[PDB]
Formats: structure tokens, sequence, C-alpha cells
């Protein structure tokens, strides 16, 4: 049970705090806050959906506010702090004055415009990429691992992210929509180095199956995924009755023996040696396998399966009769069981469809590899995000300082009173340019300001203060890139963010 | 794995065992079921042969107390093939599951 | 798709189905319908239609005459 | 202390003896379902008047002619009987073995399952 003017405080008043301490936090150049468990646990992090939490939270839309941060943390998990920076400046500014000017609603619109007018400033400040060029990509993976600080071994992972996940595209609606992220498949490995690590065909198989007896390398037998069913039927097509007794031993299992082989001669139908067993498998289904020499892998995921859909780009066949490569096992394809390490390692290399591959990792060991892991995690999705958008944009200020002054133009030329949105949305950008301004440690004032005239004759296209090179600055030359729509990702949340928030005056128990 | 191998190779020679001696009691029964004709059979007409199962034996005519008692040769001689049969499918069995406790020990 | 001006009413009910790929009849006027909320699909039937191997192929057709 | 190992393996290895022998004759009991089953349909194809050589007493094998055929008996609850048609009577011969079946049944799970368990505490032993 809360109300109105103070959920609106309660709104401008926790968002405030919600948007702010993490940008001390945010820059490469960065100041992290520490953070003490009641015990004394204390933590140091840049990473706001990690302040989030260890925080005592109260406040429901500060709950809220952990809300769009996950759901933003869901999409990227960069820029979770960024997306809740320009909420917390949006919900501050106009809210307050234009609810004492007595509106959400005024607000809420010109955000609608506040949105698009960047959205079109987007598309203009925002450059198109090759991800045809993965250097062109790279730079990039270059710019995204660096704020966090970690280099070593993501500049080899910067070019790994490229290879797979413009491989690990392939997504079509027909308007091809590529999320693709599961077809990208990562490997924990002990040894190698951090420095040796690939790219394999289809979907390499490690997590679940190091399972031995999968033969090792299928030159090209099939892998066989089974949504048969094919669990023997105790009777004709039918299970019988249990086993008891001796009688039931010898008519019973005999007819078990038919429904593995006739379904698993439709597996020999298209010819494996690898039979990945899921639905349907059976105690006599491997074994008979075992027996027709087929290597019978069970006591398996279907995520595997799913994985190994994605290893031959296949799909798992619930049909009893005819089973096909196309069916399961599409295209030649590869099974091999390797060692990478000493743990053995199921690669189903060669979907069907190209653009088939899947990150090997060494590290010097799992963890100096999962060092690699994380860091390429980010760098894998860069990738989709760029191959996503095949646009990017010099970021800082020139990201910032470009469309208030439309938005201002817009205002001034809108002149209602959604002018005074736009104009509560014009310096909004320059927070984070302001944390910029603290990420080299400046006067801020002056750098805005500053950085104000440098949008009024070069419009600020390029031109940030990049805090990081300390002044207001191209980011093209300087190299602050990011592809559009994770700008728009980041600056979409927010607006909806203060939107959500600048619907509530109640919260109600 | 194995232990489901190693669970057929128990459960088929325990159970290839009684078949074995099961067909032989049958070749057994098929003889006095037969010969329990031949015995009444030994009289040409005898109507006060009683054929009856147990305790109770009813007065019948010999012929039809054959026509039982060939079918109870047959009968007491029809299993031995599924008792056969039984037998000779166990001992296939028990070297299957053993091989794949021995293939995937390999494998 | 195709223009945001093509919005149709159109005669009837256009399917959201999976047409039929064998070369389906692409127009069966006056259809007779089976709405089928059942699915065809297959089992296996140890023995289907006939016994007699006269072939190899013949071994095969049992199973398959179901 | 070496005593008590000694004490469980041939303990168990009477529950077997017990059991099997329990299955035995419930194996055993039900037989005779299916012969005062089976015998009602002799006296139904000769006929109500063929001689019946029933015992009589101990050695004692006693005359008589048939009779209502379709006058047969099963025997019920504590002390009573329930003569029955040539039809009711083969019905409960067979449900009575039924309620025997898995009463027999259940005996060699419970048979089998004593002797490992002695063979267990047999292994101990030579442990």
């Amino acid at each position: 049970r809360e109300s109105g003017r103070k959920v609106q405080s309660g709104n401008i008043n926790a968002a405030k705090t919600i948007a702010d301490i993490i940008r001390t936090c945010l820059g490469p150049k960065s100041m992290m806050k520490m953070l003490l468990d009641p015990m004394g646990g204390i933590v140091m992090t840049n990473d706001g959906n990690a302040i989030l939490r260890e925080i005592q939270v109260q406040h429901p839309a500060a709950k809220s506010m952990i809300e769009i941060s996950r759901t933003q943390d869901e999409e990227v998990g960069d820029g979770t702090t960024s997306v809740i920076i320009l909420a917390g400046e949006m919900l501050s500014v106009a809210e307050h004055f234009l609810e004492q000017q007595m509106h959400p609603t005024v607000v809420i619109s010109a955000y609608r415009k506040a949105l698009d007018d960047m959205i079109s400033t987007l598309k203009k400040i925002s450059i198109p990429v090759d991800i045809s060029d993965s250097d062109m990509m790279l730079n990039i993976i270059n710019s995204s691992i660096t704020t966090k600080a970690i280099s070593r071994w993501s500049s080899l992972a910067c070019n790994i992210a490229l290879d797979a996940v413009k491989m690990v595209q392939f997504e079509e609606n027909g308007r091809k929509e590529i999320d693709i992220k599961k077809y990208a498949r990562v490997e924990k490995i002990p040894g190698g180095i951090i420095e040796d690590s690939c790219v394999l065909r289809g979907v390499m198989i490690n997590k679940d199956v190091t399972h031995p007896r999968m033969r090792r390398y299928i030159k090209n037998p099939r892998i066989v995924l089974l949504d048969s069913s094919l669990e023997y039927k105790k009777g004709e097509s039918q299970t019988d009755i249990e086993i008891t007794r001796e009688e039931d031993f010898t008519r019973i299992l005999q007819m078990e023996e038919e429904y593995i082989q006739q379904l698993c001669e439709d597996i020999i139908q298209l010819k494996p040696d690898v039979v990945i067993t899921e639905k349907g498998i059976s105690d006599l289904a491997q074994h008979y396998l075992m027996r027709a020499n087929i290597t019978a892998i069970r006591r398996v995921r279907k995520t595997d399966n799913n994985r190994i859909a994605r290893a031959c780009g296949a799909r798992i066949v619930s049909r009893p009769e005819e089973l096909r490569e196309d069916d399961v096992g599409t295209g030649a394809g590869l099974l091999e069981i390797k060692k990478i390490g000493d743990e053995y390692f199921t690669f189903i290399t060669d979907c069907k469809d190209p653009k088939a591959c899947t990150i090997l990792l060494r590290g010097a060991s799992k963890e100096i590899l999962s060092e690699v892991e994380r860091n390429l995690q980010d760098a894998m999705q860069v990738c989709r995000n760029v191959l996503l958008d095949p646009q990017l944009v010099p970021g800082g200020g020139a990201s910032e300082m470009a469309v208030a002054h439309a938005l201002t133009e817009k205002s001034k030329a809108m002149t209602g009173v959604e002018q005074w949105p736009y104009r509560a949305v014009a310096q909004a950008l320059e927070v984070i340019p302001r944390t910029l301004i603290q990420n080299c440690g400046a006067s801020t004032i002056r750098l805005l300001t500053s950085l104000r005239a440098k949008h009024t004759q070069e419009n600020c296209e390029t031109w940030g203060v990049n805090g990081e090179t300390g002044t207001l600055v191209d980011m093209k030359e300087l190299g602050i890139w990011e592809p559009l729509a994770v700008k728009l990702q980041t600056y979409k949340t927010a607006v909806e963010t203060a939107v959500l928030l600048l619907r509530i005056d109640d919260i109600v128990s | 794995a194995f232990t489901e191998l190693q669970a057929k190779v128990i459960d088929t020679q325990q159970k290839v065992k009684l078949a074995d001696i099961q067909i032989e009691q049958l070749n057994r029964t098929k003889k006095h079921a037969h010969l329990t004709d031949t015995e009444i059979m030994t009289l040409v007409d005898e109507t006060n042969m009683y054929e009856g199962v147990g305790r109770m034996f009813i007065l019948q005519s010999k012929e039809a107390i054959h026509s039982q008692l060939l079918e109870k040769q047959k009968i007491a001689e029809e299993k031995i093939k599924e008792l056969e049969q039984k037998k000779s499918y166990l001992e296939r069995s028990v070297k299957e599951a053993e091989d794949n406790i021995r293939e995937m020990l390999m494998a | 798709g195709r223009s945001q001006m093509e919005s149709m009413l159109i005669s009837g009910y256009a399917l959201n189905c999976v047409v039929g790929s064998q070369g389906m009849p692409k127009r069966i006027v006056n259809a007779k319908i089976a709405c089928l909320d059942f699915s065809l699909q297959k089992t296996k039937m140890k023995l289907g239609v006939q016994v007699v191997i006269t072939d190899p192929e013949k071994l095969d057709q049992i199973r398959q005459r179901e | 202390n070496l005593p008590q190992l000694e004490m469980l393996k041939n303990q168990l290895d009477q529950e077997v003896e017990f059991l099997s022998t329990s299955i035995a004759q419930l194996k055993v009991v039900q037989t005779k379902y299916v012969e005062a089953k089976d015998c009602l349909n002799v006296l139904n194809k000769s006929n109500e008047g063929k001689e019946l050589l029933v015992p009589l007493t101990s050695s004692m094998y006693v005359p008589g002619k048939l009779h209502d055929v379709e006058h047969v008996l099963i025997d019920v609850g504590t002390g009573y009987y329930v003569e029955k048609t040539a039809e009711d009577a083969k019905d409960f011969f067979k449900r009575k073995i039924d309620f025997l079946t898995k009463q027999m049944e259940k005996i060699q799970p419970a048979l089998q399952e004593k002797h490992a368990m002695k063979q267990a505490v047999m292994e101990m032993m030579s442990q």
C-alpha cells in the first residue's frame, strides 16, 4: 500500500540512488564500490547486476528496477547498469516537475518521441559494419572486452567469438531473424592454453557425453537422435506383462528384440554406428545396437540431442518407420570422441547446413579457460549483436550529445509541454559522459558545455568526451563502437523503464 | 551398462535350467498317458472300464477313453517342444549380455 | 508480409496448416472434408498383410503392407 | 561376535525352504480346483446315470449312479457348502485358484529373496 506523489517521489527517490553508484563503477576507467555483508563479507565490483544483490532491497519499484535490469541482464547483461542510469535520469528530471505540472502523461508520450528521434539519429549516428570483415568486427570485440579490463586471452577469444557466432548464426523467420546462441557450444577443457581454442563444426558434444563406447570416431556413420520410441515392445507392437517367472522371460524378451531391431534396422536404414538414444531407451535397445555393433549412447540428455540436433543440424525423430539421415544425422557429418585434456568429447561436426561450428575452449586448464569463456561469452554475444545489428556508433558523448540537440530542436520546434521532456530528455544523454568525465576524472560542466559546443558545429556525431581518452574526441578515430541496437537496447529500456514507473502511483499488497 | 548386461546372464542361467528337465518329464508323461491307453486297449471292449482322473472313477466306454488318452499322450507329448524351445533360447541369451558386458568393458 | 495494404477478407478459411507436400492437389473443388484433430502417423506392426516370402523384397513387404 | 554372523546364514536358508514349500503347496492346492472344475466336464459328457466309482474310505471305493451334473459343489465359507450350477462351480474353482495364485505367486519373490541374504551372510561368513 503506497501512493501517488510519494510513489512518484519514491520513484525519483529510489531510482535516483538506483541509477547512481555503479556509474562510478562505469567506464573502462571506473570506481568500484565496496559492498559489505552484515556478517562483514566485502565485495568489489563494477557490476550493477551484482551490486543489485547484496544490497538489502525493499522499495518494490527498486525490485522492478532489478527486473528490467535482470530483463536486460537477460538481454545483454552489459548496460544493465547503463539502462537504469537513464530511467533514473528520465524519472528524476521530468517526473516531479511535470507531475507537479500534473502529468505522467505528456512525460509518457514524449518518450515515444524521445525514442524515435534517437532511433532516427541512431541510424544516422551508428554506421554499418562489415560482419563480413571480422576485423571490422574485431575492434568492437577488442573494444567490448576492455571496459572490465580483460584482454590477455580475450584478444584471441575476440577472433574466436567472431568465427563461430557468425556460423552459429543461421536463423530465419523469413525476415531472417538470428538470435541463435544455443547453436554455439562451448567447452570446458583442461590443458591446452587460453591462446589455443577453436570452433568445431556442428555442435561438439562435451558436457554430458564423454561416453567411451560411442566408439571414438565416426567417419561417416550417422548419429541417431531418437524421439523414437525405441523402447522394446514386449509384445508385437506393445509391452506385454512383466517377468516374474521363467515363462515371461523367454516369450516376452524375444518380442522385445524385434521392436528394437526393426527400429534399429530402420536406424540401420540410415546406417549409423553411433546412436544416441533418448526417448525409448531400453537396456535391450543399446545391447541390440551393441550386438549390432552400433554404439548406442544412452543415459543421455535430449539437450545433448538438441545440441546434436544442432550438431548435425538435424531434428530428432519420433518416426519408428524408415529412419533417415535427413531425419537424424543430417548431412554426411562426423562424430568423434576426442580428448582435449583427457576428457572424452564427442565431436559431431559437419552440420547438413553450413555456418556450422561450435566453440572449443582450451585454457591452460578449465579455470583459466573459464576466464576465456566468460569473456568470450561477452565477446561472442557482441558478435550476434553486431550480427544482429550491422550498424555501429561512435560512442560516449558522441552517442550521447547527438540526439539531445535534435531532441531540443524538437522541443524547440514541438514547443508543447512535450518540449519539456525533450528538455528533460536532452541532457540525460550526458550522465555517462559525466561518468566519462568521472572516468577521466575531469570537470564535467566544462566538458559538457565544451561538448555541447562540440555538437553545435561538429554536431558530436563522432564527438564525445571519452573519459578513457579523457577528452572531447572523435569516437571513430578513437574507435569507440557498439552495434547500434546495443545503444538502443540500452536506450530503449530506460525509456520504457522510466515510462514503467511513470505509470505507478500505487503500490498495494 | 554392465549391470543390465550382468542382469540378463543371471536371469538366463537360472531359468535355462528348468526347461531342460521339463521336456524330460513330459516325455515320461507322454508314455503312461499313452500306456494307460494300451492297458485298457488291451481289453478289446470294456465298458466296465472306468475313465476317471481322481478319486471318482465314472463309468465310460473305453473308446472315447482312448480318444482322450492318445491326446493325453499327445498333450503330455506336446510341451516338450515348448519346453525344449524355452531351453534352447536362453543359452543364446546368456552370452549376448555376457558380450555387451565385455565389449563395453573394452569400449 | 507483402504490402501492409493487401490485408484482405478472404472467402472462407485460408488455412494455417501444413499443406500436403507429396504433390498434393492444390485444388480439390467442393471439398468434403475430414478435419482431423487426430494424427495419422504410423505404428509398428510386426506382421502386416500377406505372409509369403518369394523375395528378399517379400521379406520386407509384410511389415510394409500395414 | 563370531556366532552372530554364523546365526543369520542358515536362518535365511530355511525361509527358502519354507516359501519353496509354501508355493509348492500353493502350487498343489490350486491343482485340485481345476480337478473339481474338470470332473464336471466329464459328468456332463457321459451322462447322469453312469457308474461312478468314488472312494468309500481307506482303501475302500464305493460305486454309484451318476445324477445331477448341474448340481455341483463349491466348498466355501468356514464350514459351508454351496452346490452350484455346472457353470458356477467351475467359476469359483477358477476364482479360488486365482485367490491362491498371487498367494502362491508372491511366495517366490519371498522365496528367492531369502537365499541371497543367507548368501550375503554366507558371503560375510567366509569373509
